[PDB]
RNA sequence: AUAUACCGCCAUCUUCAGCAAACCCUGAUGAAGGCUACAAAGUAAGCGCAAGUACCCACGUAAAGACGUUAGGUCAAGGUGUAGCCC
């Protein structure tokens, strides 16, 4: 998936520039999972980091 | 397999009057 | 349908030469022949010993100059003459040509029994008289 | 026997057998064997001076002289090793990017049109497949005659795209003339915020039926695949469609252009009644924003306001609003479009 | 630097004027009256979009609002010199056999282009393809006939509108002038009214000529000094 | 080039909306003249339609 | 062995005049279709016919005769793909 296949990034609650790419900019909700991809692992550090 | 497989190719310059 | 040596219509981005663009029908009518020698003259003899060393010089040119003729090959007999002309290209080097002009008139010299010669004329590119 | 013996033309053409009574009516591949061939080179591994090997080395003539077995080994296993390279090239295989389905055409990207005659170019411009079919004839001598139909779309993203039908017995030649063409038969297509439509559209071409429905950001092409591609080449992000009725592509497709291109702005809304034009957003709350106003004179009295609007509505819009409209395959999860 | 007061002073000025040419001095509602520009064909004959210009039936002979037809003319004769002062080409088109030859002659009298003969398929559509890629088209299409000898209409109607040429057209009570640009209603078939087009378009655009060519030169004198 | 559906608006309207979205580089020569001096209608195609029923004709007889 | 993998050389309609790239237009941009000379959408390189050439003429006779049709004929002219035999 797009998070696992690229090791340098981190899903981390202090790089939120890479947090903001899977929250919806006008609507502010977080996109579910097969919008992106990323599988349910790392959908789930992403919804931890971005809250 | 696949086969839809797109091959751009140009006429050669064989039509000069 | 007639087939011999006549190279059929085609979508219009094949190049022919003018010998390869004329049928048979057109030979001493538009077209000249091949080779010249006297044995196909009534009263003349050899026409077959002729005809054998003919076939054997096209292909031995053919091998041993790869890829750079450009046409048929031009066959003339004066004498014990043997005069072979050749139209090639300009991609090999100037020295190759130069070997190969001294190799092959000297190992078809010994091998015919006669002097042999072979003049080359260069082109750049292989001449078009049509696109059929 | 020599005089047997033909040329690599005459021997490839009888082989690989392209032409014959088998492929006329739908009833191996040719390699140069001269590529890496280097005159002088033989078996016996002789370096003849002038032809294989310089003539002069330090200022002297070179002399008739032949590789060692060892050393013309070497040369013979370096040539197989050459040809080996050169053949693993060809079975290297490209990535396609595929299209709607693995084996499908349509959705595939063609590139630009080609530039025209007098310099024209069309760079600006993607192209896109949406449909490739057999077509078949019977003709008196032939029979069953084989051609290519293809439908493809362009478009600049900014409004400005089109479609044409390609015909040729080739794919490729019915390609260049479907794409070609479709760049002389541009609509220009008017974009609310250049993300949307203006309004709610609901046509028939036919016996196709398309209802495509305004969207606010972020809402995506959750439409027909086709209409996803076409969106795509319009500029068009967020917009609902459905289709029902016959699923013909060229009537989608033609549908879909005179929906989008026959579509009131609001700038000629406010000119042909002569009244502002105000949106009303439900994330701005009561603030009324103007978006058009006439340029000629404006009314002074109100627009009459029926009690009750005698418009026609759509069952399945009013089903769903009042959610009793049931299906497992709506809403769906589903990759970003 | 010079090229924006040159379009400024030249190509932009003509087009702040109603009448920059004075193109209604060319004709009155009397003039085309005795030209007979009012004469339509019969009832019978009639074509839906031509109503609108209809003054009404005489005895089933229809007339042609002759007050309509002086604002039409009058724009179609502006547009026109307009073009002619921008240096287009204009082409003159008629199938009308009767009135080739003049035709003809008031086209390379004033200039311009004629084509009265068949029209063959893709002279417009496909002109690369005929003339040659550098070829260029008509900028102005003038039919004094829009109907072909069968009495459809001309092809060139629907194809200088697929090349986006504007076109001005005389148009009987029988015609189709959705797709011509600038409409004239009138008559299309007496020998008086044709000749009458034929000197005010001819005059529009060999005063529209002369016009460019004073101005230019005085353009040229007065930037030397 | 300019778009050949001539039965999609008028010359004008599909010019001048190519010429927006910077598909025509240039504008035509004959644009700028038309902007300026408009004809009366706007010369948009029209399929002709036979009437039914009790439609007529708005023209009247000349007495 | 396979002419039903083919080159090569041919039969046949042909004692024919048609074939066709590249475009354009019509049919709502469907499979498809595209002419009227007082002409109404077709333009067409090239190929064939024709023209030229051979024989005693400009006549005649030869020669020529495209694209396609009959998986037509020939693996036994020669060559050759595939398969098979190698005391
Ligand atoms: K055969
Ligand atoms: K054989
Ligand atoms: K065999
Ligand atoms: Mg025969
Ligand atoms: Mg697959
Ligand atoms: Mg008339
Ligand atoms: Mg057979
Ligand atoms: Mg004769
Ligand atoms: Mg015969
Ligand atoms: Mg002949
Ligand atoms: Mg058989
Ligand atoms: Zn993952």
């Amino acid at each position: 998936c797009p998070i696992c296949r690229d090791h340098k990034l981190h899903v981390d609650f202090r790089n939120v520039k890479l947090l903001e790419q899977f929250v919806c900019a006008h609507t502010g909700i977080i996109f579910y999972a097969p919008y992106t991809g990323v599988c349910v692992k790392q959908h789930k550090r992403l919804t931890q980091a971005i809250q | 397999r696949h086969t839809a497989f797109v091959i751009p190719k140009k006429n050669v310059p064989t039509s000069k009057r | 349908k007639n087939r011999a040596a006549r190279v059929r219509v085609s979508k219009g981005d094949k190049p022919v030469t003018y010998e390869e663009a004329h049928a048979p029908h057109y030979i001493a009518h538009r077209k000249g022949w091949l080779s010249l020698h006297t044995g196909n003259l009534d009263g003349e003899d050899h026409a077959a010993e002729r005809t054998v060393e003919d076939v054997f010089l096209r292909k031995f040119m053919w091998g041993t100059f790869p890829g750079c003729l450009a046409d048929q090959l031009v066959l003339k007999r004066r004498g014990n003459q043997l005069e072979i002309c050749a139209v090639v290209l300009r991609q090999l080097s100037p020295h190759k040509y130069y070997f190969l002009v001294g190799y092959s008139e000297t190992l078809l010299s010994y091998f015919y029994k006669c002097p042999v010669r072979l003049h080359l004329q260069t082109v750049p590119s292989k001449v078009v008289y049509k696109y059929l | 026997s020599f005089f047997t013996k033909l040329t690599a033309d005459e021997l490839w053409k009888g082989a690989l057998a392209e032409t014959g009574a088998g492929a006329k009516k739908g009833r191996k591949k040719r390699k140069d064997l001269n590529r890496g061939q280097i005159i002088g080179e033989g078996r016996y591994g002789f370096l003849w001076p002038g032809l294989n090997v310089p003539l002069m080395k330090n200022g002297a003539v070179q002399t008739i002289a032949q590789r060692s077995k060892e050393e013309q080994e070497k040369v013979e296993a370096d040539m197989i090793q050459q040809r080996e390279e050169w053949d693993r090239k060809k079975k290297m295989k490209v990535k396609r990017e595929r299209g709607w389905s693995g084996n499908s055409w349509g959705g595939i990207s063609l590139g630009p049109p080609d530039p025209g005659p007098c310099g024209e170019t069309y760079e600006d411009f993607d192209t896109r497949i949406l449909e490739v079919r057999n077509v078949f004839t019977m003709t008196a001598k032939e029979g069953r005659k084989k051609s290519i139909r293809v439908l493809v779309a362009v478009g600049n993203g900014k409004g400005a795209a089109g479609f044409s039908i390609g015909k040729a017995t080739d794919r490729m030649d019915a390609f260049r003339k479907a794409k070609n063409r479709a760049v002389h038969h541009l609509h220009y297509i008017e974009r609310y915020e250049d993300h949307t439509i203006f309004h709610d559209i609901s046509l028939r071409f036919k016996r196709t039926h398309i209802k495509m429905k305004k969207q606010p950001k972020g809402y995506g092409l959750r439409c027909h695949r086709a209409i996803i591609t076409i969106c795509r080449l319009i500029g068009i992000k967020d917009m609902y469609a459905k289709v029902s009725g016959s699923i013909n592509m060229l009537s989608l497709t033609q549908g879909l252009f005179r929906g989008l291109s026959r579509q009131e702005t609001h700038q000629q809304l406010a000119d042909k009644k002569g009244l502002h034009v105000v949106e009303i957003r439900e994330e701005c709350g009561p603030l009324p924003i103007v978006v058009a106003s006439p340029r000629g004179p404006l009314r002074k009295d109100p627009e009459p306001e029926d009690e009750v609007p005698d418009v026609k509505l759509d069952w399945e819009d009013v089903k769903t609003a009042q959610g009793m409209k049931r299906s497992v395959w709506s809403n769906l999860k589903r990759a970003a479009t | 630097e010079d090229s924006t007061d040159f379009n400024d002073k030249i190509l932009n000025e003509p087009l702040k004027h109603s009448d920059f040419f004075n193109v209604k001095e060319l004709f009155s509602v009397r003039s085309l009256f005795d030209a007979r520009v009012h004469l339509g064909h019969k009832a019978g004959c009639r074509h839906r979009f031509m109503e609108p210009y209809i003054f009404g039936s005489r005895l089933d002979h229809d007339i042609i609002d002759l007050e309509q037809t002086a604002t039409h003319l009058q724009l179609a004769l502006n547009f026109t010199a307009h073009m002619a002062y921008r240096k287009g080409i204009i082409l003159f088109i008629s199938r009308n056999r009767q009135f080739s030859y003049l035709i003809e002659n008031m086209a390379r009298d004033c200039g311009e282009y004629a084509h009265t003969r068949y029209f063959r398929g893709g002279m417009l559509t496909n002109a690369r393809l005929l003339f040659g890629p550098t070829v260029r088209l008509p900028d102005l299409i003038i039919f004094l006939h829009t109907l072909n000898n069968i009495f459809e209409p001309h092809v060139a109607v629907r194809d200088a509108a697929k090349m986006n040429i504007p076109t001005v057209g005389i148009v009987d009570t029988n015609c189709n002038p959705c797709l011509i640009t600038y409409p004239v209603p009138g008559n299309d078939d007496s020998p008086l009214a044709v000749h009458l087009y034929c000197r005010l378009f001819q005059t529009a655009i060999t005063r529209a000529k002369e016009k460019r060519q004073q101005v230019e030169a005085l353009y040229r004198l007065q930037g030397q000094k | 080039a300019g778009s050949r559906l001539e039965t999609v608006g008028s010359i004008f309207s599909r010019t001048r909306d190519l010429v927006r979205a910077g598909v025509l580089k240039e504008k035509p020569l004959w644009f700028d003249v038309y902007d300026a001096f408009p004809p009366l209608r706007e010369p948009v195609f029209q399929r002709p339609r036979v009437r039914y029923g009790k439609a007529k004709a708005p023209i009247q007889d000349i007495w």
